[PDB]
């Protein structure tokens, strides 16, 4: 595991970008509120756990050509119960990025 | 009464803003950094397998966990 | 001797302390392939990794080495008979494969508890892993082992209010493995090698020569080494020259007497960092292994 990179990145057009993730956003049923137009807080309830996870999307510029996409947790506030902050983060930007968004 | 008049800036929000707050787009891990903490990292897809990371705290100890996923 | 100093000490502190300020932890979701995930274990250096099941959403067990070795001798076999199920398997088949009726719920600990439940836990569930999870959050936040255990004990407790059974040696203590001692020769195959693994759930063996006096040590973490080639089928070697292909560590050359205080064995081991000793004679004939959880077992049931 040498390379580690932030986000995604994407030569699309950024309004093309803020439009589809918020179609993707409402199809999978997250609430979500629209603090710039490059800024997004989303919030999902867990189907099984009945539990809340909070997350911020931003898009930011690194090329004249070129945007990318930041995800950042937002934190809250013998067996294992079900349910895990971190892991329920992932899932979430995987679940965000399968339905907004296609392969180059 | 007279027609009142707009004045929209319009090109506040132009374009994304540029990256750095000092934030990094790539770290090489070959076998702290402050405030990356909680965003989201991704390795190369590989043979249909995602690679997703992040760092959290818990109290003053930071994990950094690599989820394997396939897709 | 003592109502322990260890004890106490183990008694009276959370297990978050042993924490690293900094670590990293890999999680496979339990649809990933077998095959995909060991190597996943090799290329980040770690030795153990927790089991995210997406569907009920919740940590269910723990995929580690000697899985990878269950796993390789089910493959070896299997071939010989034109089976070539399990490397395409996905944790979930091979989970479904292997438990069956045989319940083996994931065991963790939270960051609160005490360190005396931890050793507890490990000595009690027979394991060598023992996930930390916090009980607000649900993440898993540090793999507890044996090794670390000691090396914190050792660090942190005085020298001298010293308990007599300090100085008393692994015989009359007796702490170790004395008999049925699972042993490989110079030549023994590696396939070979894995069936005694699996069978005696043991994690090294020792090398022994004609006269039965230690030369080497044959570990199962020499076996995730066998996910470096990507061929798999490299298996009938002598376990001589598959300890070539090695790059570091080095056990085996770890020996200790059987009149040894614990004093001695403890400091050795922490020392040199190594997961047994191997319990020798005048002449270097191997009698016993004494091993971390041996001593670990000894220090929570106060001595003995
Ligand atoms: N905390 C745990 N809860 C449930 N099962 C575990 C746990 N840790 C390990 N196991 C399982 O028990 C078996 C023994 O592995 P163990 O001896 O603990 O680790 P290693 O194989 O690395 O020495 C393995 O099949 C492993 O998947
Ligand atoms: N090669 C071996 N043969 C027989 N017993 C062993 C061997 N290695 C370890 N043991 C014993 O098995 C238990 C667990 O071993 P370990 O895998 O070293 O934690 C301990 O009581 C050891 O003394």
């Amino acid at each position: 595991s040498m390379a580690w990179h932030l986000g995604i990145r994407s030569q699309s057009r950024p309004n093309d970008i803020m439009a589809e993730v918020c179609r993707a956003i409402k199809q999978l049923d997250y609430e979500w509120k629209v603090v710039n137009p490059y800024y997004l807080r989303v919030r999902r309830k867990n189907p099984v756990t009945s539990t809340f996870s909070k997350m911020s999307l931003q898009l930011y510029q690194v090329d004249s050509r070129t945007y990318l996409l930041d995800f950042r947790s937002i934190d809250d506030e013998v067996a294992p119960r079900p349910g895990s902050h971190t892991i329920e983060f992932f899932e979430m930007c995987a679940n965000l990025i399968k339905n907004s968004c296609t392969v180059n | 009464g007279q027609e009142m008049y707009a004045f929209r800036s319009e090109e506040r929000f132009k374009s994304p803003p540029i990256l750095p707050p000092h934030l990094l787009q790539v770290i090489l891990n070959k076998d702290p950094n402050h405030v990356m903490l909680n965003h989201l990292y991704a390795l190369s897809i590989k043979d249909s397998v995602m690679v997703l990371s992040a760092t959290h705290r818990y109290k003053k100890k930071y994990v950094t966990t690599l989820l394997y996923k396939p897709i | 001797s003592n109502s322990s100093v260890y004890t106490t000490f183990m008694k009276s502190h959370r297990c978050y302390d042993l924490i690293p300020t900094s670590s990293k932890l890999v999680v496979f979701d339990t649809s990933l392939q077998v095959k995909k995930a060991f190597f996943a274990l090799v290329t980040n250096g770690v030795r153990a990794a927790p089991l995210w099941d997406s569907k009920k959403q919740s940590f269910v067990g723990m995929l580690t080495i000697t899985d990878f070795i269950n796993i390789l001798h089910r493959y070896y076999k299997s071939a010989l008979v034109q089976i070539y199920e399990l490397e395409e398997h996905k944790i979930e088949t091979w989970r479904e494969v292997y438990l069956q009726d045989s319940f083996k719920p994931l065991v963790c600990i939270s960051p609160n508890a005490s360190l005396f439940d931890a050793v507890s836990s490990l000595i009690r569930n027979k394991i060598h892993r023992l996930p930390v999870i916090d009980p607000e959050s649900g993440n898993t936040l540090y793999i507890l082992t044996h090794k670390r255990i000691l090396k914190f004990l050792k660090l942190f407790i005085t020298e001298f209010p010293k308990p007599e059974f300090m100085s008393k040696s692994l015989e009359e203590l007796q702490i170790g493995t004395y008999a049925n001692i699972a042993m490989v020769r110079t030549t023994t195959p590696v396939y070979v090698a894995l069936g005694i693994f699996v069978q005696h759930r043991v994690s090294a063996l020792p090398v022994v020569d004609e006269k039965g006096r230690v030369v080497d040590i044959y570990s199962k973490f020499d076996v995730i080494n066998l996910a470096a080639e990507k061929t798999y089928n490299n298996l009938d070697v002598s376990v001589t020259k598959a300890l070539q292909h090695r790059s570091h560590y080095f056990e085996g050359v770890l020996k200790c007497y059987l009149h040894e205080t614990l004093e001695a064995i403890i400091n050795r081991l922490v020392e040199a960092e190594v997961h047994r000793l191997v319990v020798v004679d005048e002449h270097d004939v191997v009698k016993g292994i004494v091993s971390l959880s041996d001593i670990l077992q000894a220090l929570v049931l106060t001595g003995g």
